[PDB]
């Protein structure tokens, strides 16, 4: 199962995604939160993003997609989650 | 206890985007690695 290491890296980083989307302090010292804050601050202000082909925003949204695929919370703290959940229903 | 020690998941974050640089501008997550459906037409 060579997919195991990649699938584990995806879900591990998604815990950091959830944390950084609910974290009560923008200055949080948690190494994973600190790293997540950069990509989070990027995608929310990027004048290009996935619409224009920006790779950074796409890497973040790929994990938001994996999360949303398995998620079901109608008010989930992740901003992209709920959008992907609604988009998935259009594919049926 | 005055600061955060470490987090086991940070090794999974760092390979995508570390504290030093925006590695996500050149990295490409192989999302296709997710589990397939329980059956298909084949
Ligand atoms: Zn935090
Ligand atoms: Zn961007
Ligand atoms: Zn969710």
């Amino acid at each position: 199962s060579p997919q195991e290491s990649r699938r584990l890296s995806i879900q591990r980083c998604i815990q950091s995604l959830v944390h950084a989307c609910q974290c009560r302090n923008a200055n949080c010292s948690l190494p994973s939160c600190q790293k997540m804050k950069r990509v989070v601050q990027h995608t929310k202000g990027c004048k290009r993003k996935t619409n224009g082909g920006c790779p950074v925003c796409k890497q973040l949204i790929a994990l938001c997609c994996y999360h949303a695929k398995h998620c079901q919370e109608n008010k989930c703290p992740v901003p992209f989650c709920l959008n992907i959940k609604h988009k998935l229903r259009q594919q049926q | 206890s005055h600061m955060a020690p470490e987090d086991p998941n940070e090794e999974a974050v760092s390979q995508i985007f570390p504290d030093s640089v925006m590695l996500a501008v050149q990295e490409g997550i192989d999302l296709l690695t997710f589990p397939p459906a329980p059956g298909s037409p084949e």
